[PDB]
């Protein structure tokens, strides 16, 4: 019977935890976390990165 | 002694790294402090910075 | 050459820095990492292939 409101609460989680699962994405890089990035690699190549 | 420099004998050392989830156990001189908790300090672990 | 000398070199703390006074380097290239900076990070086990 209350499912019309639960939806507007599970949607939004659904608009956050997904928001948090673009975080371990590469988008085409070597990793996910700058710091891996920025102690291994040099900035003039860390740029592209 | 007397050939150019595209036929001088050259010594070459590779060094091969490994970075896998297990102590580590070959690092840098860098002198290591003591840890102080509770405060919102700069961590600078073996591979987490 | 075709018996490049391969030894592992554990429980070390690898000072590259003397590396550069015993014995002149010329043109350095690391893959992977830079050739600065790897004082910072510590490997789990390394091998030096001469």
């Amino acid at each position: 019977a209350l499912g019309k409101l639960q939806d507007v609460v599970n949607h939004n989680a659904q608009a956050l935890n997904t928001l948090v699962k673009q975080l371990s994405s590469k988008f085409g890089a070597i990793s996910s976390v700058l710091n891996d990035i920025f102690s291994r690699l040099d900035p003039p190549e860390a740029e592209v990165q | 002694p007397t050939y150019g420099v595209g036929h001088q004998p050259y010594r070459v050392v590779v060094l091969s790294f490994e970075l896998l989830h297990a102590p580590a156990t070959v690092c840098g001189p860098k002198k290591s402090t003591n840890l102080v908790k509770n405060k919102c300090v700069n961590f600078n672990f073996n591979g987490l910075k | 050459v075709y018996a490049w000398n391969r030894k592992r070199i554990s429980n070390c703390v690898a000072d590259y820095s003397v590396l550069y006074n015993l014995a002149p380097f010329f043109t350095f290239k690391c893959y992977g990492v830079s050739p600065t900076k790897l004082n910072d990070l510590c490997f789990t086990n390394v091998y030096a292939d001469s």
